[PDB]
């Protein structure tokens, strides 16, 4: 019996604008930690992973575990109904085909009972190693949305290199070449608002650029990015979801052929 | 209104004649500054409409009037229906079709 | 529970059977790391997908098989538009997870048109070091030349009756059904070497009728016997026009045969017939005019009554022969 | 005004010739539920006449008040195609074949079109509307399919009468669910009756002799019969039995094609009847139609042991230009099999 | 990660090409003067009109190749927008190039563009031809408008003679010491057809399958209709006999080939049997009516013993 | 060596805001007085020349005279990711075939350095006289561009007549007509907002209001616009860009 309660009611709303055009159908793997989420995209390329704890919801309680398919532009509509301070109320049963969400004003005033037709998928469970990286970059979540909005303009890729002096963003294209550099910031007021650095070994990989803008509408749901680089491992772009969770993407690099000229 | 009744003309052929070279030093002998155009290249009716108003219609800029231009559209064999019909609704006007 | 054909798809290299040379060069191809991209062609329903999804989750964990494997076929919208959505997109990029090269399965590879072809196989040759594709396909025909002249071919065949009899005792070992020592011949003729036609009439039949003779996989499928085509045959080269035209069209109306799988049986029982060398010819063109005849939509009692014709003509020969 | 349309028939009571199916299409019309109908026959016999007097009896007066209206539809590839129309304020005429290899797409969106128009005051005139498909037989085959799925899908507001002839390329399952109407051409007699009426009306005193040559040479065709009479008016007032008739330009230059051919047996000869042909073709007239021309012409001279072979060679030739795509190289094919087998006649 | 013959064994140079020679040798001649018109490259695949184009292209830039030379090709999207934008801007752009070097947009498979992609493409060339030069490939000059044939000079590409594929096949056999039959080398022609890059691939193929280049090998990974077999049938229907060639049929059919290969073949061993002209001008054209037979639909072995019947009555 | 460096961003921004609409391609000619523009459209009707001075810059260094023929749609992309307080310096070789654009934050977090392809084109020098112009109107800009974008729906031509009663804005269409007034005022806080006319002749013209949209996308240029009209001479909108540089309109008239 899956009752869910959520007070902070449009942080899910921002973390299904994330999964919005990225991904299509997923599915919940609910267990009595919360609400697990891990799925690709139908190119196969980018990864995305969401977990919800169980202690971040208000009144969570779940009996057995529960795989639930999911069409992410179904409740991409039915969570426009939810209002940005409403509380979210989720309830499923054990043999369910159906899913009800309940919005509740704050003043507990408008009362409102939505529900969602689920669809069965085959769930295949890819174990995500725990890898040390080379590289660990945090940085603000509107500098690197406007970054890979810049970049997006110029060429459909990025060269991300991250050496001694920092980080940098290429770009190049029919228009011609673009550089963005980024150094580590000593001293802000602000927690939210530094690019701290923490590395290994330099590295240099490229990216496409449709991923990243599809990566970087997770913007409102956390102040700082996290992303973990390295050669030979994907780039790991962590929002942590303030206190109940955290979501995690995961991009293949593209292959740079070597020319001498 | 002194306009022929043959208002725009329509030279065809097969290819590799010269029709655009003796379209190009006709205009350039009878005192018009040439002006191109191929259809298909921008084959919406709206920029068709603004070019076909644009290069036509207008008087010149330079100085005490300088010369004026005569439209040699290219390729309109292919030019979708629309681009076609807007020329013939910008000929048949009775504001006036000039050059 | 499922139909026996979704039930033993072969999971392991071991449990297919009559494919042993493609098993052999594709082992030996995926050990070494030597694999080029594959193309694998023959008829339907002799286990094309199946060899290359166990050779995939043998190379690959279940783990790590969602990054590196693609799988497409013409369920979805196919032109150029897909070939320039998720197939480069997954052929250019590296892998999410550890290191090696990726792959993309296409199945039904001839219904695309040339343009995608063409757009496919410059794919293939941009990314190749970090992608092997793999498209099966029904007809090589279909596919261009320089697609072709990418991807190594591999012709799968007929399924021989005599390594295809052990997989339907198998499923007849575990799924108790009455079947009957003909059972087994009219499943490897009737079938026409594809085992997924096997394994639905075997179901049909004995959700049908319940016991598997040849009788009754016969009257299932509506496909005419031995006796009946010698019959036919008999009362062709032997009535007049109007007992044997009468007696063909009550044994039609009565059976439920069809034409076309009259006269491919017919067509299969001629050369047994040491008919004259002129005759045979006279009957194979006629023959022939009478199957295009049919492809068109005609009338078929009319055709029915052609090759009647054809063999009173025939008959009519042979004994002035005689 | 010519006589051949000023004196048509408006009324099923006042038509010369088959009575019985018009009395058939009267106490079918006169009930409910009209069907949806296939008219079918050869060319001239009067289907339309049957059409137009069918619109007449299902209707009040306004049935002859037509109009062009022109409308636009769009291919899968971007290309706009406008197509003409026949209508009323009562029914609906379109000719679907002009367009080629786009009438599934007309064929799908000009009677969407129509079919989700609706009937403003339909309680006044009748249940429901028709719509003809003057042009329907060399339709393309999932062209008819989606004929038929138009059929079915508007059984209830939308009926069609669908007008052709030769109904063997017309597929099976339209037959099915339409009424087959089959007009038969006029016989001797009955055009002779019609071209009476036809001159007693206009005070004219036409001998029964050179009625009968009219009707012998129009072919029981109708339309030309009358078109004859009238150019034989113009020409001379006073009626001889001894007439010379006005022929039309295409038999005769087909009888000087075919006194070409059988003049001489050689390729130059074979150049010179290449160039009637293509004189013959670029008139945009039908290769079947310069078939059936051909063989007319060319029975009226050759030996009675030669007809047959030479008949079972139009039927060929015509079949593989039907299958074919260009018409001079089967046409040409058929002319030098002619001449080679008419030289092997007369060599031995 | 080796990489496959067809790209290691590419030419890098001009002289390498063993395609068409008088217009290798034009192409190298306009390679050491500069002034290269627009040329457009026709013919069969596997003939080398890639490798003409790109060793041309590097014969005339060299250093600035990545700057001055842009490679549109079938993968990437041809549309509307991008002949009006990509094609345009590139040919609207200053490189600082030399006195008779000029700018190349390599156009491969022009044949499957749009028509209004070779619309806008026209002025283009006509106009920016004092700077950029159109160096188009393609496969069938029909698909292409007459105009742009026009504007270009054409340069048909021959079908190989099999002379020189010998001659490039021991050079790449030389070059790896793979062992060879000769008559296996010969199989490696005839399933080639003109087409080199099949040619190198099918031996590439071959060798990694199964050692010794030997006609069983590359016939084996292959797997098309045996030479031997069909030229066996058709000398069987030569001499009007219906039954014997029918066995080859029938091992054929139990063989579990598809009738589209089969008579493919058949017309390909049609080709080149030395049998009478009149006789084969009639062999081809019943072979190409049960092509159509097949190609419309109708794959059944009655259709291929129609054909054999036919091929047996036009020879008395 | 070419480098020029300017501190209000955001000018530039509005300068080609309105740019990569009129003209999709321009040529910037450099010399020590400054850098130069002018250019004409695809149709032989309007004409732009822009004017921004060396003094304006607190660098510029131009060593040698620089023709570089820029697609203004290739820069509008390098332009939209400027800031609004950022630094924008430019720098081309003698030889340059490209042309950098460098920017940085105000705060200086980030250093950006795009760098565009130049292209060649045929180049003429059009030389404008020095004339007298019977009406000009320094008039508000942010009116103008409302003007401009309120007689869009009515028509497709304007037909301005200036008299001793002010300037009149006239156009015609099938949804009738719209007329407009306005006068010499008088008495205004600020001189931004007041209207100037000094009048010869009372002169009447016509010409193309898509042009004229296009011309009013330069509205937060300067917060006055003048407008010179007289009887055969082009229509002038003159943007005086801070007090840096200038932009100047010519629209030719229609033919009536
Ligand atoms: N008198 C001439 N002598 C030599 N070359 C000429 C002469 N007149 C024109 N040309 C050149 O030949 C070409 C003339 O053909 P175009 O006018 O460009 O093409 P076209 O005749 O319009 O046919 P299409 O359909 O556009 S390919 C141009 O390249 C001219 O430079
Ligand atoms: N060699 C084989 N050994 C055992 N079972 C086989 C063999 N070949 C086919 N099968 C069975 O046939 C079923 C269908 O195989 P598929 O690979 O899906 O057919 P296919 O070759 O892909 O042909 P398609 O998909 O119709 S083009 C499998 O699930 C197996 O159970
Ligand atoms: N004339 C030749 N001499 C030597 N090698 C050749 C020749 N032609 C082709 N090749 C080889 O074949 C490979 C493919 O050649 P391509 O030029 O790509 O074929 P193509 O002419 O482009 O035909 P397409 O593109 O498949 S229609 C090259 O990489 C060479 O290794
Ligand atoms: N009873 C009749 N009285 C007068 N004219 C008739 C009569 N029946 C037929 N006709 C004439 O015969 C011609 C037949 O033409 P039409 O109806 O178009 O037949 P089709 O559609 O087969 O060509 C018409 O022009 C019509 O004038
Ligand atoms: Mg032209
Ligand atoms: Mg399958
Ligand atoms: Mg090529």
């Amino acid at each position: 019996m899956f009752e869910a309660r959520l007070v902070q009611g449009s942080i899910l709303k921002k973390v299904l604008e994330a999964l919005k055009d990225l991904i299509n159908e997923a599915c919940w793997d609910i267990s009595s930690s919360g609400v697990n989420l891990q799925s690709m995209d139908s190119s196969h390329v980018s990864l995305v992973q969401l977990t919800l704890r169980s202690e971040g919801f208000d009144t969570y309680r779940c009996d057995r575990n529960l795989a639930m398919g999911v069409n992410l532009t179904s409740m991409s509509k039915i969570l426009k109904c939810a209002g940005n301070e409403d509380i979210i109320t989720l309830r499923a049963e054990d043999n369910a085909d159906t899913l009800a969400l309940v919005f509740e004003a704050p003043n507990q005033e408008k009362v409102s009972d939505y529900e969602m037709k689920l669809m069965d998928l085959d769930v295949e469970q890819l174990g995500i190693p725990e890898q040390e990286y080379s590289c660990v970059v945090k940085m603000p979540s509107g500098e690197f949305a406007r970054i890979c909005r810049d970049l997006s303009h110029i060429g459909d890729a990025v060269v991300i290199s991250c050496a001694k002096d920092g980080v940098k963003f290429s770009a190049s294209g029919e228009l011609g070449n673009g550089n963005i550099k980024l150094s580590q910031t000593s001293n802000v007021d602000k927690e939210e608002e530094a690019v701290t650095i923490e590395m290994n070994e330099p590295v240099q990989l490229t990216f496409a650029l449709r991923y990243l803008n599809f990566f970087t509408k997770a913007t409102p749901l956390s102040s700082t990015v996290t992303l973990s680089m390295s050669a030979d491992v994907p780039l790991v772009v962590e929002y942590k979801i303030a206190d109940m969770g955290h979501l995690k993407y995961y991009l293949a690099p593209k292959i740079e052929d070597e020319e001498g000229s | 209104s002194q306009r022929p009744k043959q208002k725009v003309a329509l030279l065809c052929g097969p290819p590799g004649l010269g029709k655009t070279t003796l379209a190009h030093v006709i205009a350039r002998h009878a005192g018009y500054s040439v002006v191109e155009m191929n259809a298909s290249d921008d084959r919406s009716p709206e920029v068709f409409r603004t070019r076909i108003e644009a290069a036509t219609q207008m008087e010149s800029v330079l100085g005490a009037g300088g010369k004026p231009n005569c439209l040699v559209i290219d390729e309109i064999d292919g030019a979708p229906v629309a681009a076609i019909n807007v020329l013939l609704s910008i000929l048949n006007r009775k504001g006036l079709l000039m050059r | 529970n499922l139909p026996w054909v979704e039930k033993y798809r072969p999971q392991t290299l071991n449990d297919l059977i009559s494919h042993q040379d493609i098993l052999s060069t594709i082992q030996k191809f995926i050990n070494e790391d030597r694999l080029p991209h594959l193309l694998l062609y023959g008829p339907p329903g002799t286990g094309k997908t199946s060899t290359i999804l166990a050779c995939a989750k043998q190379l690959y964990k279940d783990k790590e098989f969602g990054s590196m494997v693609l799988e497409l076929n013409a369920s979805d919208d196919r032109g150029i538009d897909i070939i320039r959505g998720p197939i480069l997109s997954f052929a250019s990029t590296r892998t999410i997870f550890k290191k090696g090269f990726k792959l993309v399965i296409l199945d039904e590879a001839d219904a695309m048109t040339q343009d995608a072809q063409n757009a496919l196989r410059r794919v293939i040759e941009k990314f190749t070091e970090n992608t092997r594709f793999c498209l099966i396909c029904n007809y090589l025909s279909k596919i261009i030349p320089a697609l072709q002249s990418r991807c190594t071919r591999f012709r799968f065949g007929p399924l021989t009756p005599e390594l295809m009899v052990p997989r339907l005792e198998h499923v007849v070992e575990e799924e108790k059904v009455d079947i009957s020592e003909d059972g087994m011949k009219a499943l490897v003729t009737l079938s026409s070497g594809d085992m997924r036609r096997a394994l639905n009439i075997l179901q049909s039949t004995n959700m049908a009728f319940g016991k598997v003779t040849e009788e009754t996989v016969y009257t299932c499928t509506g496909h005419p016997l031995k006796s009946d085509i010698a019959n036919i045959l008999d009362w062709m080269l032997n009535q007049d026009f109007t007992t044997a035209y009468r007696n063909i069209t009550e044994l039609k109306t009565l059976k439920g045969l069809a034409l076309h799988d009259i006269l491919t049986e017919i067509h299969l029982f001629v050369h047994r017939v040491d008919f004259p060398s002129s005759v045979r010819i006279h009957l194979l063109t006629k023959m022939a005019d009478i199957e295009y005849r049919l492809s068109v939509g005609t009338n078929e009692k009319i055709q029915l009554s052609s090759l009647i014709a054809a063999f009173q003509v025939t008959r009519d020969l042979i004994v002035a022969e005689a | 005004s010519l006589w051949v349309d000023k004196y048509r028939p408006c009324s099923l009571g006042r038509l010369d010739y088959h009575k019985e199916q018009a009395a058939q299409l009267r106490n079918l019309v006169q009930c409910g539920d009209f069907p949806h109908l296939l008219v079918y026959g050869p060319s001239g016999a009067g289907k339309k006449t049957r059409i137009m007097c069918i619109l007449r009896e299902l209707y009040g007066v306004g049935v002859e008040k037509l109009r062009i209206e022109h409308q636009t539809i769009t291919t899968p590839s971007k290309k706009k195609i406008e197509i003409s129309t026949i209508a009323s304020n009562y029914h609906l005429e379109v000719n679907p074949s002009d367009a080629g290899n786009s009438d599934r797409v007309v064929i799908q969106e000009m009677l969407k079109t129509v079919a989700q128009s609706q009937q403003l005051e339909t309680n006044s005139q009748r249940d429901f509307k028709v719509v003809l498909l003057t042009e329907v037989d060399k339709l393309t085959k999932d062209a008819q399919h989606a004929l038929r799925r138009t059929m079915e899908k508007y059984m209830s507001t939308c009926r069609l009468i669908l007008c052709c002839n030769s109904t063997s390329k017309v597929i099976p399952p339209i037959r099915s669910r339409c009424l087959a109407v089959r007009v038969p051409a006029p016989s001797i007699e009955d055009i002779c009756h019609v071209l009476s009426t036809v001159c007693k009306k206009e005070g004219l005193n036409l001998p029964s002799q050179l009625a009968h040559r009219l009707a012998e040479k129009s072919c029981r065709n109708l339309r030309k019969a009358l078109l004859m009479c009238e150019a034989c008016r113009v020409q001379q007032y006073p009626f001889t039995a001894d007439q010379e008739i006005p022929e039309t330009d295409w038999e005769v230059y087909l009888r000087e094609t075919a006194n070409a051919i059988v003049s001489q047996q050689t390729p130059q000869r074979l150049l010179e009847v290449r160039g009637r042909l293509y004189e013959l073709l670029t008139h945009c007239i039908p290769p079947e139609i310069i078939m059936k021309g051909l063989l007319s012409e060319l029975l009226h001279n050759c030996d009675g042991q030669l007809k047959g072979e030479v008949a079972q060679m139009a039927a060929y030739y015509e079949h593989r230009l039907q299958l074919g795509s260009k018409a001079i190289y089967h046409l040409e094919a058929f002319v030098a099999k002619f001449m080679a087998l008419y030289k092997k006649f007369m060599e031995d | 990660y080796e990489l496959p013959w067809v790209e290691k064994y590419r030419p890098v140079k001009l002289n390498e090409i063993v395609g068409n020679e008088d217009t290798v040798s034009r192409l190298e001649v306009f390679a050491r003067e500069g002034n290269v018109p627009n040329i457009i490259i026709a013919g069969p695949p596997g003939t080398g009109k890639t490798t003409s184009i790109l060793c041309l292209a590097r014969a005339l830039l060299g250093p600035a190749l990545k700057d001055a030379m842009l490679e549109l090709n079938a993968s990437n999207d041809r549309g509307i927008d991008v002949v009006r934008n990509k094609i345009k801007m590139f040919a609207q752009q200053k490189v600082t190039l030399p006195k008779g070097r000029h700018k190349i947009i390599i156009l491969d498979e022009a044949d499957s563009m749009t028509d209004g992609a070779q619309q806008a493409l026209r002025r283009t060339m006509e106009i920016y031809s004092k700077t950029t030069r159109f160096a188009l490939a393609c496969n069938a000059s029909d698909k292409i408008i007459e105009p742009i044939q026009s504007r270009c000079a054409v340069l048909r590409y021959t079908k190989l003679t099999d002379a020189q594929i010998l001659t490039r096949l021991m050079n790449v056999i030389e070059k790896e010491r793979v062992p060879y039959t000769d008559d296996g080398l010969e199989a490696i022609i005839f399933t080639a057809q003109g087409d080199m890059r099949q040619a190198l691939n099918n031996l590439q193929s071959t060798f990694s399958g199964f050692g010794f280049i030997n006609s069983e090998n590359v016939f084996k990974v292959c797997d098309e209709p045996h030479p031997l077999l069909v030229k066996e049938m058709i000398q069987h229907c030569v001499n009007a006999n219906i039954d014997e060639a029918y066995k080859i049929l029938a091992h054929l059919w139990h063989l579990g080939y598809s009738p589209e290969d089969i008579i493919g073949n058949i017309f390909r061993v049609c080709k080149t049997f030395q049998m009478a002209e009149y006789l084969k001008l009639e062999f081809i054209k019943e072979i190409g009516y049960t092509h159509m037979k097949i190609a419309e639909g109708v794959n059944s072995l009655l259709q291929m013993a129609g054909l054999l019947a036919r091929l047996c009555q036009k020879t008395m």
